[PDB]
RNA sequence: UUAAUUGCGAUAACGAACGAGACCUUAACCUACUAAAUAGUGGUGCUAGCAUUUGCUGGUUAUCCACUUCUUAGAGGGACUAUCGGUUUCAAGCCGAUGGAAGUUUGAGGCAAUAACAGGUCUGUGAUGCCCUUAGACGUUCUGGGCCGCACGCGCGCUACACUGACGGAGCCAGCGAGUCUAACCUUGGCCGAGAGGUCUUGGUAAUCUUGUGAAACUCCGUCGUGCUGGGGAUAGAGCAUUGUAAUUAUUGCUCUUCAACGAGGAAUUCCUAGUAAGCGCAAGUCAUCAGCUUGCGUUGAUUACGUCCCUGCCCUUUGUACACAC
């Protein structure tokens, strides 16, 4: 009966769940420690909610967060705005709004789709070409 | 629409029996590059890799002309003697340079 | 620290197999250039007979040349699949056989020769030098002759 | 803490278990895997070939653990690689089954593995125990 | 080579048969209050700053 | 005595309607029940030309069948099993009853 | 563009004939009032014409 | 039993067989419509004519 | 400082980034300048980040591009040849080679040094194609600053790559060396010797 | 002024009608109503290990309780360019900033007006007029060939011309869909096999089993090295199986072996403005067997345009015609 909360991320195709709730400060992905993500180049980029607004936040809850869909980096993306979108749910539900809305200007300063799901989506294909747009190689004579 | 101009049996015939191209060949001609790691490969390679502060696999084939692949334990060996400090490291490319006497 | 220094143990040209074979190149690729013999086969003749795999071609001793040489000579006394071998189940013989750099031509030369001779559509065609293997030569082969 | 294989590094794992059951020397090697091609999209047989069969004995022992049962077919799949069909394009193709098999035997016998419901197979008391304990020094061994 | 950056006021159009030379009226910082019509080649927007490496070469519209 | 009713069609409307009408009829005395379970639609394709020779440009076309699936499960005496089996079978619209 | 269309201008200058102790200045409102007078079909047209409508009052205002 | 999508296909390709026959044979009578509600037990197929005494 | 190792743990660099600005985690963000002001407005100083792959929509508007980060614009620009479309993860990575590069030869900032080189080798003067009407007849016009940082740094990632192409040198060494030359002023540098040509066309053709 | 005969306007015109528009589908938003063991989520039991602590990673329906945030619609709401600063006969409309899931009619499709083509089709139609034949028939059926045949010339595409690479290991994530009851389909697990595959079994008429189709492009470790080399396996010889009554002109797959041209491609020419191009893979179509093709889907994902009629073309008005099958 412990107060929780629940969110969603989304970049493109990628679905994750997000279980924030009160803790010692857990922050695993999938099960499996922050460390350990998959770019060895991008692990900052889930790492940037950890360091725009400080560890204290993250002390006193935890996160507990499963991905699925996608791929590579439609994958951290997603755990990036679940993990953000958690974070800032326990904040507007169980936490002074004092810092709540600080938190949220700074991270629509950094960057907008923290908390916006990204509205770029696939499209249907049309025929005559292989992609979209791209039409196939017609030539006269 | 005008009709096609048929061209006779031994026109066609002609017009396909004769059916031879070259290269440049620009690039120049190959680095002999050394595969055994001799004495005077060694000591020179001991004696002047701490003068350079860029030190790389590219840049050790490119002037002391040797194998790529025994750059590789020249480099580990180096590594192992502490005469290069590394930055980077990856392997598609590796980044040592220098052991300086500050840091 | 793996670096050695021998004062001279090292052949520019061998000669296993009737071919001119040049060092510089690791010992498992450099039974590439015998015909009839190739890149798995090499490495599976050098992991067999452990031949320091990971090792050039020129600093190579003779003992272990010799060895090579012999299980080119033959590989059907060592226990080796009968798996990899070009001549299967020979018609001449019937042992598998595996026609090296000097053998591959000549066995190549004979079963096309009896192609020819039994005046096969395969043969016939292989005389004619013309494709052989359902292949459509409406656009495919212009630089032949 | 708990230290699980899953709070443990991948490479650090394999790299453990390749030293781990290359020093023991327990696996049961088949004495057949030294020239195969383990995929008929492959193109070199095996480099390591000494500490090969124990790669991927310590593979697919994570594998197991990180799912609930996996079978020889999806092992397959997940090993196969895309084949160079020649000038034609690129394909998956499902990777060698007897090795796999061979390799499911090798932790059968030594008590990794053991036969599991519903299909599959699941990693066995031991061989958790085992997977755990590995967790241990792996990790003060960098930490 | 003598530098003047000048930074625009007025786009006065697209000039040029292709459409790829815009026509614009530009001053300068220093000494100011004399100005010249350029043509910029690149997107040009209010308040850019250019390096022009000519003074006295007031010029036309393309063709 | 588990009985079900599967309910299949193209229409959505008629099997809205359909599974309103079930639902206030086993709503009728208490006959505990779970409401209408969504399942996703199931679109089928099927890709055609639109010339039938050759000539013409390449131009396709998809049809497509939509076709719902709701099914309803109900648990009670054998009451049930008799004032729920009368039919309200409309055209184009399919039901299955299922026992245990 | 958004040049309104003509039957939606129509539709928007007999509101405005008509209502106007009715139209007010505010959107919503005014959405609503249309949704319970004009007997429109659609969702999109419906309230193109009351954007129209409020377009128009703001102008003769 | 057949698949759901296949005996949703069969039954339209039901209606259609009996739309183009019905099209064929009530000729002279005008045929305008068929319905082919299906109820299981008893099929039940409603046809309209603009001169039924013929029909009957 | 913040040495909080809450629950799981977490390396201290990451606590080290936390304290100050993003930093690259090695390159400090602040410091950096730019050349003259014709320059400033397409070539950003002041909007630090971590990461120099990002998924934002730059093309949507006609300057939006312009506020794109300018190590990110070179990790696209390195994008291209056909085969090498998509892996940003390779293309940033060979980017974090490069700034190796920067800093271990002449010791500078690497953000410093490529804002450096992409004011220097950029063309301040270009020609355009006019209608022959008789006979092919070129103009001289000046050129956006934003096309200027468009020309240079296309030259740079094209030069480099060239440079790069058939070599046993690596992609990341030799752009940082054609880097350092653009930045140093050396006429070595393709991107310098193409922009040279460039004025002295425009120049000639008055 | 608009993408629009889209509107404001003026005005021998008025009322109008088709089209565009309008309309429908799909892609995103909903902590809002309905929920759902053919999807789950959190807790309660058995419960494996580590910790020993309270906790972590997990599995397990007749072991239960709560819920729909995530998975799916049903009915609905929402964006109408809303607010602001402007520009604007200052009317339509247009330019920038804000909130914003969504601000070029939000993106893309479906339908798409009059009139015409001597455009394609009697080789889709038991829909066909006329002409030809109707019993060694141009009907049907059987056997073998043929559509693949080879001096060559062209158009759609695939593979590469290597280090941003090639090869071997490992981490390795999606969507569209499809599937058999008297036909024999997806196949799961075990076993026998390098592999191709084979056998014994498992589930499925379908969110329930294939399937989370653990795909590739990717990422990280090693080998190679600027050599037509470890890129290329095109052309070729031998053997092993599957599909097929019937594989010879090899259907196809599998193992070895030969490793040819290609070192960036001139005259000229094709597609494209953002989940776009491009790179990569997957499902389906024909299918007893056979994708380098097509129809859709998914993954990584640039740069450059925010303009024009200079080339190729299109719409309206004026003018000239000796054009009318209309240059």
């Amino acid at each position: 009966a412990v107060p929780s909360v629940q969110t969603f991320g989304k970049k493109k195709s990628a679905t994750a769940v997000a279980h924030v709730k009160a803790g010692k400060g857990l922050i695993k992905v999938n099960g499996s420690p922050i460390t350990l993500v998959e770019p060895e180049i991008l692990r900052f980029k889930v790492y940037e909610p950890l360091l725009l607004v400080g560890l204290d936040k993250f002390s006193n809850i935890d996160i507990r967060v499963r991905v699925t869909g996608g791929g590579h980096v439609s994958q951290v993306y997603a755990i990036r705005q679940a993990i953000a979108k958690g974070l800032v749910a326990y904040h507007q539900k169980y936490v002074d709004e004092q810092s709540k809305n600080e938190l949220k200007k700074a991270f629509t300063s950094y960057d907008r789709t923290l908390l916006i799901a990204d509205s770029r989506r696939p499209e249907p294909k049309k025929f005559g070409g292989k992609g979209a747009r791209s039409r196939f190689q017609k030539s006269y004579r | 629409m005008p009709p096609k101009q048929q061209l006779s049996k031994a026109a066609k015939a002609a017009a396909a029996l004769a059916g031879k191209k070259w290269s440049k060949k620009s690039m120049k001609d190959r680095a002999q590059h050394a595969v055994i790691l001799d004495q005077e490969k060694y000591d020179r390679i001991l004696k002047e890799v701490p003068t350079y502060r860029y030190v790389s696999v590219s840049v050790l084939v490119d002037r002391l002309k040797i194998g790529g692949s025994l750059a590789r334990i020249a480099l580990r060996h180096l590594e192992k003697e502490g005469i290069i400090k590394p930055i980077s490291k990856h392997s598609k490319q590796a980044i040592y340079t220098r052991a300086t006497a500050s840091e | 620290s793996l670096v050695v220094q021998e004062q001279g143990s090292f052949q520019h040209i061998l000669r296993l197999l009737n071919t001119n074979v040049d060092g510089n190149i690791k010992i498992v690729y450099a039974l590439t250039t015998i015909k009839g013999v190739g890149r798995r086969y090499s490495n599976l003749v050098c992991k067999k007979a452990d031949v320091d795999l990971h090792k050039r071609a020129g600093e190579l001793t003779q003992e272990e040349l010799e060895r090579i040489v012999q299980i080119m000579q033959n590989p059907t006394h060592y226990k080796i699949p009968a798996w990899f071998l070009n001549r299967q189940n020979d018609i001449t013989d019937g042992k598998d056989y595996h026609t090296l750099a000097n053998n591959v031509e000549s066995k190549l030369r004979d079963d096309l020769e009896r192609l020819k001779k039994i005046r096969a559509h395969r043969g016939i065609r292989h005389f004619w030098g013309l494709r052989v293997r359902g292949q459509h030569t409406k656009t495919t082969g212009r630089r032949r002759a | 803490p708990g230290v699980s294989v899953r709070d443990v590094a991948a490479q650090d794992f394999i790299n453990a278990y390749a030293s781990f059951l290359q020093r023991q020397g327990k696996l049961e090697v088949p004495g057949y895997v030294d020239i195969v091609k383990t995929s008929s999209g492959n193109e070199m047989p095996p480099q390591d070939a000494e500490g090969w069969f124990y790669k991927r004995a310590a593979s697919v022992a994570r594998h197991i653990y990180m799912r609930k049962q996996v079978g020889v077919g999806k092992l397959n799949k997940l090993y196969g690689g895309a084949k160079s069909r020649g000038v034609r394009p690129y394909k998956h193709i499902d990777a060698s089954g007897s090795i796999n098999r061979k390799v499911l035997q090798a932790l059968e016998k030594i008590g990794i593995v053991e036969i599991s419901p519903k299909g599959g197979r699941r990693i066995s008391e031991n061989g958790q125990r085992d997977l755990d304990r590995i967790a241990a020094q792996t990790l003060e061994e960098d930490e | 080579t003598p530098v003047t950056l000048a930074k625009v006021i007025k786009v006065l159009g697209r000039t040029g048969s292709r459409g790829g030379v815009t026509q614009v009226r530009v001053e300068f910082l220093e000494d100011t209050s004399r100005t010249i019509v350029r043509n910029v080649k690149g997107p040009v927007r209010e308040n850019d700053i250019l390096v022009l490496m000519e003074s006295e070469r007031e010029a036309r519209r393309l063709r | 005595i588990k009985i079900r009713i599967t309910l299949t069609s193209t229409k959505v409307k008629q099997l809205e309607n359909v599974s309103s009408n079930i639902v206030k009829n086993a709503e009728q005395h208490n006959l505990v029940k779970k409401g209408p379970v969504r399942l996703p639609t199931k679109v089928l394709k099927i890709s055609t030309r639109k010339t039938p020779n050759g000539e013409g440009s390449k131009t396709w076309e998809t049809y497509e069948m939509r076709i719902h699936k709701r099914y309803i499960d109900l648990e009670a005496p054998v009451q049930i099993v008799k004032r729920i089996t009368q039919i309200t079978i409309e055209p184009g619209v399919d039901v299955e009853v299922v026992v245990a | 563009g958004r040049v309104r269309t003509k039957t939606v201008k129509r539709a928007s200058k007999a509101l405005i004939e008509r209502y106007y102790p009715k139209l007010t200045l505010d959107f919503q409102t005014n959405k609503r009032l249309c949704d319970e007078i004009a007997t429109i079909q659609s969702k999109r047209l419906r309230n193109k014409i009351a954007g129209y409508t409020t377009h128009l009052m703001k102008r003769i205002q | 039993l057949i698949s759901k999508k296949r005996k949703l296909v069969a039954d339209g390709v039901f209606y259609a067989e009996l739309n183009e026959f019905f099209t064929r044979e009530l000729a002279e009578e005008g045929y305008s419509g068929v319905e082919v509600r299906v109820t299981p037990t008893k099929t039940e197929v409603i046809i309209r004519a603009t001169r039924t005494q013929d029909v009957l | 400082f913040t040495p909080v190792v809450l629950a799981t743990p977490i390396p201290e660099e990451v606590q080290q980034a936390q304290t100050e600005i993003k930093l690259f985690n090695k390159w400090s963000f602040e410091e950096v300048e730019v050349k003259d002001a014709s320059l400033v407005d397409y070539v950003q100083v002041r909007q630090p980040i971590f990461v120099a792959h990002t998924a934002g929509r730059y093309a949507n508007k006609r300057f939006r591009k312009a506020q794109c980060p300018i190590i990110e614009r070179l990790t696209n620009s390195l994008m291209m040849n056909g085969r090498n479309n998509g892996k940003k993860l390779k293309a940033v990575r060979i980017i974090k080679h490069t700034l190796d590069i920067i800093n271990v030869l002449t010791d500078q900032n690497p953000i410093q040094v490529v804002v450096d080189a992409i004011t220097n080798t950029g063309p301040r003067e270009d020609t355009t194609r006019v209608g022959g009407g008789g006979a092919a007849r070129r103009q001289a016009v000046d050129v956006s600053p934003l096309r200027r940082v468009n020309q240079a740094i296309a030259l740079l990632t094209i030069g480099a790559r060239e440079a790069a192409f058939r070599n046993i040198k690596t992609i990341a060494e030799t752009l940082a060396e054609e880097l350092i030359n653009a930045a140093k002023g050396s006429s070595t540098s393709y991107a310098i010797k193409k922009k040279d040509e460039l004025e002295r066309v425009a120049k000639s053709n008055r």
